[PDB]
RNA sequence: AGAACUGGCGAUGCGGGAUGAACCGAACGUAGAGUUAAGGUGCCGGAAUACACGCUCAUCAGACACCACAAAAGGUGUUAGUUCAUCUAGACAGCCGGACGGUGGCCAUGGAAGUCGGAAUCCGCUAAGGAGUGUGUAACAACUCACCGGCCGAAUGAACUA
RNA sequence: GCAGUCAAGCGUUCAUAGCGACAUUGCUUUUUGAUUCUUCGAUGUCGGCUCUUCCUAUCAUACCGAAGCAGAAUUCGGUAA
């Protein structure tokens, strides 16, 4: 729940005698360890299957990289997520250099607007937007065109003594 | 004047191929290129020379040095040490008044103490001719 | 006495105006809210009442 | 959402300077020159040619971004009054007691006087102001004309003149009386 | 509905690109609505006259690239304001009833097309006597 | 006011909640050194005017469990989001051209030709043009708009959610 | 006791100028109750008189916005103790 890190988890139930070598299944999960990762994979494969862990086993546990981790990327989110009063689904997109990147801006995005603590959303899917003017969120689209460049008004030095013997500019 | 005069701001722009002084950690002093713009807060910034490895960075942590070179958007690391070397970049940044007080603020920040004693003695012998200078005109 | 066109011109500034049903506000004849932060900028707004 | 450029234009007509420094505009042209501070607002000027200069809002949230046209609008009034420039007409409207609108001045003032205004053994005035002219039409009935390089200080003038014959304690449906604006164009190309 | 009447078009056009061998490109800037309904009768007898939003048909010829594909060279001249005049009777007769007539103070002629080629409406309006000159400065070459 | 299980106060100081029996932390011989809890670190006050992404401007902002209250209902403030519809077969907005034929359609009457008004709303030629949105005329005129298009080039409208 | 939200109706016509039913959200602590924490090694109570200060849910006065405001008169509301 923090610096996020990626997991694919892939879990089962316990083998009868009658069902030995029972149906494996996976998610991919963001969570900041592997504990809460685990705890994450129950939490969501109850809600799906009708299995609690006392009664299944986790197979594997394994990062997933980013393949391309210093591409910049424009990345498609979907997330259901519960307000004061109802719950709710939702689409942003996020550009930045992974998935784990995104995710992280993607849980305090939406505590920023909408309040929403880490407990109360589900992420749904999250994609990268191959093609661009498939992104459809203005403030993304906003930085895709070409020969992009901008200033940086009001440069703000912070100092390291408390006085100064000049008055400061702003200048960049 | 009969002109319309309209001075505007000159500011260094953050664009593919600025070149930024990094200013904390790790790579803190070294020189990289901007090679893609994440968003208003965030850029791909690549260091082949100077050994700053290419990276996602707050551009907070960075300053905008006034220089400038041709570089196509979101180039591989190979490209830009190519690119960045073809231009003469540290070349230039080495002749700037603010890559040399660097320079000179290390220099001093070495002496030893025999070597503050000399400058002080060599700045006294240079005071004693600056002052008859500043007294026969 | 007072030709037509007078007449008309006084109005656009003394009738041809909308009222906010809350505050009074004497508001623009085609406002959909009322300017006024006391009310709460209402969207109830009604015509100012004509003349006989 | 913060629009990272937004910006727009000013057409300079021929035979006008403006000229701008720490937000500090100076518009000059035939009818002579205006200036005006726009330090309130951080927008960036840039001239392109000498008939065009953009005004742009770097990084700006939504309500930043709407100052940017202010700006332009402003800055053109500024440049169409200092060459076509302003005139307001108003127009006595009473329904018994003619408005009397005279002016007068004490220590080089100039005033604009109102009498009569529904009877009233009050007199109104309302000072006239620097660079804006007072005309009477001579074939209009009741008129009054209001010229200068300024909407600014062309529109208040009018508007200070029509709000000083405001009517008290009568229904104002049926009490119409006043100095209401009539017009509003431009000194120049036709009326 | 607003489907269905674009695709009436795209069949009506392509019906004319069909049947008629030969093609005017008219331009039509300004011209009364009343010019354009003489140019109608007065051209009643053969010719047909087809008017049209220009991004309808630069796609509609463009998706009849399969069959008829040197329509595909008409598209630098589906510019402005223009409109399409089909015929099978000769070259000039039509572009002078075209040119000529009902004009006041006349639609333009800006572009011709027959058999996947391209008239300038100038090489249209021949003279005759440099087709005369030229087989008579070749017999004095040759001379 | 009155019961259930448990933990407390009473009988108990210590650290935190400014304050305070009962909360949180933790229970106590006399002390040194270290580390922490709960709670804090602009200044009062020991401890980053630390780092990071958003959000918010209040002529009544807001600022931390127990706790020293606020509700229905509203807001074209501003943010993110949802559904429906339009749009690369070119919309939306903006500038620009066309706005035609039966035809002054029928009544009615000083006159009323699209526009006092009763009654119908048909056709032609169309890419399109109402038996007419308004201005206008004594009645025509003239102008306007719907309707179609030239340009432009990726968005637009409506209802909502918090 | 005082104030709202909804808007069926009153209001010749017209929900909302001024009112407002069925319902519904609240506020106040000059009503009356409920409670019984404080004071029974106690020190009266009501009303008035006199005098000061405070509240604002404003009766008057100042300036306004509304009207079923022609005028006069009134009525509703705002800033306002
Ligand atoms: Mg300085
Ligand atoms: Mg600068
Ligand atoms: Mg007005
Ligand atoms: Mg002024
Ligand atoms: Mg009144
Ligand atoms: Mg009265
Ligand atoms: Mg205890
Ligand atoms: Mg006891
Ligand atoms: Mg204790
Ligand atoms: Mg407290
Ligand atoms: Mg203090
Ligand atoms: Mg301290
Ligand atoms: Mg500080
Ligand atoms: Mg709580
Ligand atoms: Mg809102
Ligand atoms: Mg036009
Ligand atoms: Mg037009
Ligand atoms: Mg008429
Ligand atoms: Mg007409
Ligand atoms: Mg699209
Ligand atoms: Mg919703
Ligand atoms: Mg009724
Ligand atoms: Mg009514
Ligand atoms: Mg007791
Ligand atoms: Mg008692
Ligand atoms: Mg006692
Ligand atoms: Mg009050
Ligand atoms: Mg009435
Ligand atoms: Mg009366
Ligand atoms: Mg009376
Ligand atoms: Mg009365
Ligand atoms: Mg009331
Ligand atoms: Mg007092
Ligand atoms: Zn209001």
């Amino acid at each position: 729940m923090a610096h996020f890190k990626e997991y694919q988890v892939i879990g089962r139930r316990l083998p009868t005698e009658s069902v030995p070598e029972p149906k494996l299944f996976r998610m991919r999960i963001f969570a900041s360890n592997e504990v809460i990762a685990k705890s994450r994979y129950w939490y969501f494969l109850q809600k799906l299957h009708k299995v609690k862990k006392a009664s299944g086993e986790i197979v594997s546990i394994n990062q997933i990289n980013e393949a391309h981790p210093t591409k910049v990327k424009n990345f498609g989110v979907w997330v259901r997520y519960d307000s004061r009063s109802g719950t709710h689904n939702m689409y942003k997109e996020i550009r930045d250099v992974s998935r784990v990147a995104a995710v992280e801006t993607l849980y305090q995005d939406m505590a920023a607007r909408h309040r929403a603590r880490f407990r109360s959303i589900h992420i749904l899917k999250v994609a990268e937007i191959e093609k661009t003017a498939d992104v459809k969120r203005q403030y993304v689209k906003q930085f895709l065109t070409k020969d992009l460049k901008f200033p940086l008004p009001h440069r703000v030095q912070k100092s390291t003594k408390t006085f100064s013997y000049k008055r400061p500019s702003t200048f960049y | 004047s009969t002109d319309s005069i309209v001075k505007a701001s000159n500011w260094r722009l953050v664009e593919v191929g600025r070149v930024v002084l990094i200013k904390k950690g790790q790579s803190a002093g070294k020189l990289a290129a901007i090679v893609e713009i994440i968003d208003q807060k965030k850029v791909l910034i690549d260091g082949p020379k100077a050994g700053v490895p290419r990276q996602a960075i707050n551009l907070g942590q960075v300053v905008l040095t006034p220089l400038t070179f041709a570089l196509p958007r979101g180039a591989r690391t190979a490209t830009v040490s190519k690119k960045w070397a073809a231009a003469a970049v540290c070349e230039k940044w080495a002749a700037s008044s603010w890559a040399k007080k660097i320079a000179q603020r290390e220099r001093r920040a070495a002496l030893t103490d025999f070597e503050r004693f000399q400058v002080m003695v060599l700045r006294k012998q240079k005071r004693y001719t600056v002052k008859k200078a500043l007294a026969k005109a | 006495i007072i030709e037509p066109s007078l007449k008309a011109l006084a109005s656009k500034y003394n009738c041809d105006k909308s009222v906010c049903r809350k505050c009074y506000a004497r508001l623009p004849p085609r406002a959909t809210n009322c300017r006024k932060r006391k009310c709460g900028h209402t969207n109830q707004l009604r015509p100012k009442k004509k003349l006989k | 959402m913060k629009y990272i450029q937004t910006e727009q234009q000013i057409e300079v007509p021929e035979g006008v300077t403006v000229s701008i420094k720490s937000r500090i505009v100076k518009v000059v042209g035939p009818r002579g020159t205006l200036t005006k501070n726009l330090k309130h607002i951080d927008v960036t000027f840039t001239k392109v040619n000498n008939q065009l200069i953009k005004v742009a809002v770097h990084n700006g949230g939504r309500k930043h971004v709407a100052a940017l046209r202010t700006v332009k609008s402003l800055v053109d009034n500024m440049i169409t009054g200092v060459t076509k420039g302003y005139k307001y007409k108003m127009r006595y409207v009473y329904a018994h007691f003619p408005i009397n609108v005279n002016i007068v001045e004490k220590d080089g003032a100039k005033f604009i006087e109102v009498r009569n205004f529904l009877g009233d053994k009050k007199i109104r005035n309302v000072p006239v102001r620097d660079g804006v002219t007072i005309e009477f039409s001579t074939n209009v009935k009741d008129e009054i004309v209001l010229s200068g390089n300024s909407v600014e200080d062309v529109s208040q003038n009018a508007a200070d003149l029509q709000q000083i014959c405001r009517v008290r304690n009568k229904d104002i449906r049926k009490f119409l009386d006043g100095i209401y604006v009539s017009h509003k164009g431009f000194i120049t190309e036709d009326l | 509905g607003i489907r269905e009447k674009k695709a009436e078009y795209f069949a009506k056009l392509r019906e004319y690109l069909e049947e008629y061998k030969s093609l005017f490109v008219v331009g039509v800037d300004n011209v009364s609505s009343q010019q354009m309904h003489e140019v109608r009768k007065e051209l009643r007898g053969r010719a047909v006259v087809l008017m049209g939003k220009n991004t309808m048909v630069r796609r509609a010829i463009r998706g009849f690239l399969s069959d008829l594909p040197d329509f595909e060279k008409l598209l630098p001249f589906v510019k402005g304001n223009v409109g399409f005049v089909f015929t099978n009777e000769p070259l000039t007769e039509i572009k002078n009833v075209i040119v000529s007539n009902r004009v006041a103070a006349g639609l333009t002629v800006v572009q011709v097309y027959d058999n996947g080629q391209v008239f300038p409406s100038s090489i249209l309006d021949i003279t005759d006597e440099e087709l005369v000159s030229h087989f008579v400065s070749a017999v004095s070459t040759i001379a």
